């Protein structure tokens, strides 16, 4: 499950 | 052993051309297991390996969700680093990341990664403690100042000794059978002309898997390091690997050659000479 | 900060003259994704040819792999032709039957 990426 | 749980994220802008390209790629111990691709009218995450076909609608319904979220985080990361750069707005640029887990036979976690680039450039990454970010310039600092602050690598040490590890165990449940698969290779040796008494010597290694794997040539007991040629590993297209090494050796003397073959699929390294068809 | 594509034009199996097979054109270590690639027989283009969804390598480098249906002849030339931003122009790869 891939995590949920915040933004840079 | 160990295992890992990894996905490759890219994000492509094409200014005029239509909306960022977007891709998230997901590996189990190195093979492609899942994929979403945005380039689609109605995209969705798709199985990559059979085992995964099991999986409910629920888990497909999720994960899309998720990438389609994750998609529209990555196109206004576009935006904001081509600020941060100074950058016209008609150029394309890439965004890159691998996040993911590796963990060892006892389940531990043994290394944990969230790693981006920019243009093919390190940006910034998570540190092995896993608490602190390595910025590689001016414009990361920007994103380490502000990931500090929101307590971002806390977040990212949940999900890395958390929903990783868990669900690296779920895939690895559903796809070891497959996964273990190893095909020794197959090797023979070729026989080439050369200018004046000279010929080459190529040994082949064919059908195997995994890709790691190693060729060398022996004359009087010791392997040849200079003059001897190689190929990086190619696909076969069919799931298998190829690869060989080639000397130039002198005519006549072929038999004083031995080709070694290593491979894990391998309990001994095969041996192999030039053998003249009959 | 621009990677030069590596290739490689080689077929699926030992070739055997009149006998079917496939002919790859593997991409490596390039950088931007943006890559246009043609397979050509006898200097003109081959219209059936696959593609690999990209995918990019621990260094940031991206690599795809293309390929065709083909039988081999004693006579027919095939190559690969990338074009790609690294390079001022496109980059022709010819198959080596013995490579």
């Amino acid at each position: 499950r891939a995590v949920i990426f915040a933004n840079i | 052993g160990p295992h890992s749980l990894r996905y490759f994220v890219t994000a492509v802008s094409r200014p005029g051309l239509g909306e960022p390209r977007y891709m998230e790629v997901g590996y189990v111990d190195d093979t492609e297991f899942v994929r979403f691709d945005s380039d689609a009218e109605n995209p969705r995450y798709e199985p990559r390996a059979r085992w995964m076909e099991q999986e409910g609608p629920e888990y497909w319904e999720r994960e899309t969700q998720k990438a389609k979220g994750n998609e529209q985080s990555f196109r206004v990361d576009l935006r904001t680093l081509l600020g941060y750069y100074n950058q016209s707005k008609g150029g394309s640029h890439t965004i890159q990341v691998i996040s993911g887990c590796e963990v060892g036979s006892d389940g531990r976690l043994l290394r944990g990664y969230q790693q981006y680039a920019y243009d093919g450039c390190d940006y910034i990454a998570l540190n092995e403690d896993l608490k602190t970010w390595t910025a590689a310039d001016m414009a990361a600092l920007i994103t380490k100042h502000k990931w500090e602050q929101a307590g971002e690598a806390e977040r990212l040490r949940a999900y890395l000794e958390g929903t990783c590890v868990e669900w690296l165990r779920r895939y690895l449940k559903n796809g070891n059978a497959t996964l273990l698969r190893t095909d020794s290779p197959k090797a023979h040796v070729t026989h080439h002309s050369r200018p004046e008494d000279k010929v080459t010597l190529r040994c082949w290694a064919l059908g195997f898997y995994p890709a790691d794997i190693t060729l060398t040539w022996q004359l009087n007991g010791e392997e040849l390091i200079q003059d001897m040629e190689l190929v990086e590993t190619r696909p076969a297209g069919d799931g298998t690997f190829q690869k060989w090494a080639s000397v130039v050796v002198p005519l006549g003397k072929e038999q004083y050659y031995t080709c070694h073959v290593y491979h894990q699929g391998l309990p001994e390294p095969l041996t192999l000479r030039w053998e003249p068809p009959p | 900060i621009q990677k030069t594509p590596q290739i490689q034009v080689y077929s699926r199996h030992p070739p055997e003259n009149g006998k079917p097979n496939i002919l790859n054109c593997y991409v490596t270590q390039f950088h931007p994704p943006h890559i246009e690639i043609q397979m050509l027989k006898n200097g003109k283009k081959i219209p059936k040819v696959e593609m690999s969804d990209m995918s990019f390598s621990k260094d940031w480098s991206f690599y795809i792999l293309a390929h065709t249906e083909f039988t081999p002849t004693e006579t027919d030339t095939y190559a690969c032709r990338v074009k790609h931003d690294s390079m001022a122009e496109p980059k022709t790869v010819y198959w080596d039957r013995d490579m």
